[PDB]
């Protein structure tokens, strides 16, 4: 059911939606 | 890696979760 591709922006955001890891963890840029 | 997987391939609810902790 939740088997799609999340590239570009989708992941950086997904984190916020589930467990925000964009602090001093995995807060990368492209 | 953290994103690569859910980008080049597809991932699941848990594959995502890992980030969490």
């Amino acid at each position: 059911f939740v088997n799609q591709h999340l590239c570009g922006s989708h992941l950086v955001e997904a984190l916020y939606l589930v467990c925000g890891e964009r602090g001093s963890f995995y807060t990368p840029k492209t | 890696g953290i994103v690569e997987q859910c980008c080049t391939s597809i991932c699941s609810l848990y594959q995502l979760e890992n980030y969490c902790n």
